[PDB]
Parts: structure tokens; C-alpha cells; sequence
């Protein structure tokens, strides 16, 4: 598109000053275009294309969450009617929302994932397709909610096989991975036993590696202890 | 209210 | 433009929820339609004009200067040449805030400021030209920089010289275009002893006018305090 | 640095 005439070097160079900049619309665009030149991304672009459309839904999902609880409280006995505003505009956010997360997966399907053949890319882009149809189901209400939540289980599923076959328990793609899919249980699939179950083995087994560097240590514990935030949340 | 990584 | 099918009410309704949801470009282009419905705004409408323009062109004043520091840096000894990128960039960025200011000063022109005839909207009206000038100053580096110093600097002038006349020293929008001036002399025309005293008389003046509501006093204090604490750093 | 209002 609009990225078509800027050198691929370019492109990642100028998203990393949008990150430098918190300009992350910015820094997903320069990252869609890098995506679009079909070469494959290194471990930091995958992480620059993360952060960036990362940042832009995450504003997108907070906003819509401040806007479906106002329209919730409307719809509640004894309060004033004000018209179609509210659902307008929350309707207005839902769909810009729901823009970003299939851009998203359009990059993931055309073609990071047939592409990606070694496991810490593979379960990178399965993780980040489950991650966007998670936040497709956040708003999904429809006829479609289920096949949404079951696009979302499949992809986080096929990337647990690859990692648990793969990867070590400690390393920082299957540790977020099995995070964000225990997240999937609870909030979404409404199996907070699951998730639970998914969190506590988890960490167990990452414990019972880390023996095997200072800096990586850092690293796991650091998603180990969001898994702890959670099982604390949790039970 | 789950944290996410 | 793409508000003009939206009723005024509500534009000004959904511009309270994007705020709500700090959805703040969202809340511009909301103003923006409201403003041009070619009706003069209420107090409250012209406070929510204000917010939303200062938060879209303050991401963008922050990233300006996050991206002209990385620049300056780039153009020292011993720093190693990285190509255009960073210049283009910056350039981006600084045309998008010109464009905002440009907006906001439109719509002040067209046709804001000449319908506005009591001393509350015409000063606020005038500082808010004076600020969005003082934002093109910012990053004005050409044939133009004097010119645009001297249309903030005139703005300026004009909103002190009623709110002095119109309005008591310790009224909120006389004290908020006083602190705007006294940073226009102090980062903008180098007159760092224009700044001082400008501030130091527009507390003093407010200072003997509190004793004359608790609502108020806590309005007025809490911008006497800004000046207070730019006297602090600039002595 | 200067803060504005
Ligand atoms: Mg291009
Ligand atoms: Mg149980
Ligand atoms: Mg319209
Ligand atoms: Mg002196």
C-alpha cells in the first residue's frame, strides 16, 4: 500500500523510532508494509510487529470496555434514555477494533504463518492469530461466537503442540503462549478450572528448569510471576 | 482483569 | 465534512464519551463537526474544544521532540550517518502537528473569534490562537519563524489587554492565558525576564484577590500554583 | 520544561 515505496531497512529503522516516538499507529503501519515485502521477519521485527499492533489494540480494547460499560449501565432499569449515541460510537470503536485484529491475522495468512518453519516463529504467529481472534471474541456477539472462540482455541492449540514438543518449559514464547491461552480459558472460554490446570503446570515445569543463564533467568521468571498474578487472581 | 503477556 | 449528517448534540455528546474512553482524535473530530454547525459554543463546549485539541497535538509535540532529539544527535562528530530516516520522520510527524494547529486556527478564524463578544469566550478564543501559534513556533525553523513568534505574540497581547480589562486577576482563563504568555516569553522569545515578571505579577495580583467562594479559590490556586512552580525553575 | 496550562 502506502509502505510499497520505502526500503524494507527503512521501514523497520522508522518503526523503531515510532516505538522510541509511542507512536504506534505509526509503527504497526511502517511493520504492516515490512510484513508486505514477503520476506520472512527476524526474531526483533516479529517482536517490533508484536509491540506495535499490541499498543494499537490494546488503546482500542480499553476504549471499548469504558464505552460497552456506559452502555450497559443504559440499558439498566430506572435510567434516562439518551438516544443512540452511545451504542453509535461504541459500534464505531467495535469496528475499528475488529479493522486492526483482521489486518493482523490477514498478515498472519498471508503468508507469515505458510512461511514459518522453525518452532520459535511458528509458535510465535500461531500464538499472536490466537491472541487476535481472542480480542475478536472480547466483542463478538453474534452468530459467529463460537466459530470465533473455536479459531482462537485452534491456533493457540496447534502452537502448545509445537511448543511442548520444541522448546524448553522455560523459554519466553511458550511461557507467554501458555499464559495468554490460560487467559483464553478464563475469560473467554468460561473454563476457569482449565485455566487454572494450564497456569499452575506451567509454572511447575518452568521451575523445575530454570537451573539450565543470569539473563534468561530474568526473562522467565519475569512471565512465571504473571502466571503467579494470575493463579493469585484466579483462586 | 486476567494479565496477559 | 464527515460530521455534518450528526446532529450538534449529538457530536457533543459522543466528543464526553470519546474523553471518557481517552479516545481523543475521536473527540477533535467530534468538536470539530460541533464548531462547524456554525452555532458559538457554551463555556463547556469550548472546554471540551480545548481538551481535545491539546491531547492530540501534545501526543504529537512529545513525539516531535522525542524524534528532533534522536536528529540533533544524529548530526553531531563521531556519530555514525544512518541516511534520511530519521529526518523523514521527523518531518512527518511535524507536518501532521502543523496540520492540527492549522485546523484549530481555522476554525478560530472561521468564524470563532469574530462572533465571540463577551470577555469569557473572546480571551478564551485569543489565548487558544496564541497557544496553537506558540505550538507552530515550536518547530518553525524557516523564513516564517519570525512571523509566527509575532502571531502568537499578538494573540497573546490582545487576550491580556481584555482579560485585564474584563476580567479579575484571579479568574481561571485571565490566569491560564497569563501562565501560556509568561512560557511564550520564557522557551519561545528568549525574554526569560519578561517571563519572570509577567508571572511574578499575575500571582501577586491574584494572591490579594482570593479572599474576595472555596470552589474558586481552589480554581484560581491551582494555576497560581503552575506559575509558582515555573518561578521556581526559571529563578 | 516550562509547564503550560
Ligand atoms: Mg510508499
Ligand atoms: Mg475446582
Ligand atoms: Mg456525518
Ligand atoms: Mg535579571
Amino acid at each position: 500500500g502506502a509502505m510499497g515505496s520505502m526500503e524494507r531497512a527503512s521501514l523497520i529503522q522508522k518503526a523503531k523510532l515510532a516505538e522510541q516516538a509511542e507512536r504506534y499507529e505509526d509503527m504497526a503501519a511502517f511493520m504492516k508494509g515490512a510484513v508486505e515485502k514477503g520476506e520472512e521477519l527476524s526474531c526483533e521485527e516479529r517482536n517490533l510487529l508484536s509491540v506495535a499492533y499490541k499498543n494499537v489494540v490494546g488503546g482500542q480494547r480499553a476504549a471499548w470496555r469504558v464505552l460497552s460499560s456506559i452502555e450497559q449501565k443504559s440499558n439498566e432499569e430506572g435510567s434516562e434514555e439518551k438516544g443512540p449515541e452511545v451504542r453509535e460510537y461504541r459500534e464505531k470503536v467495535e469496528t475499528e477494533l475488529q479493522g486492526v485484529c483482521d489486518t493482523v491475522l490477514g498478515l498472519l495468512d498471508s503468508h507469515l504463518i505458510k512461511e514459518a518453519g522453525d518452532a520459535e516463529s511458528r509458535v510465535f504467529y500461531l500464538k499472536m492469530k490466537g491472541d487476535y481472534y481472542r480480542y475478536l471474541a472480547e466483542v463478538a456477539t453474534g452468530d459467529d461466537k463460537k466459530r470465533i472462540i473455536d479459531s482462537a482455541r485452534s491456533a493457540y492449540q496447534e502452537a502448545m503442540d509445537i511448543s511442548k514438543k520444541e522448546m524448553p518449559p522455560t523459554n519466553p514464547i511458550r511461557l507467554g503462549l501458555a499464559l495468554n491461552f490460560s487467559v483464553f480459558h478464563y475469560e473467554i472460554a468460561n473454563s476457569p478450572e482449565e485455566a487454572i490446570s494450564l497456569a499452575k503446570t506451567t509454572f511447575d515445569e518452568a521451575m523445575a528448569d530454570l537451573h539450565t543463564s543470569e539473563d534468561s533467568y530474568k526473562d522467565s521468571t519475569l512471565i512465571m510471576q504473571l502466571l503467579r498474578d494470575n493463579l493469585t487472581l484466579w483462586t | 482483569r486476567s494479565a496477559s503477556f
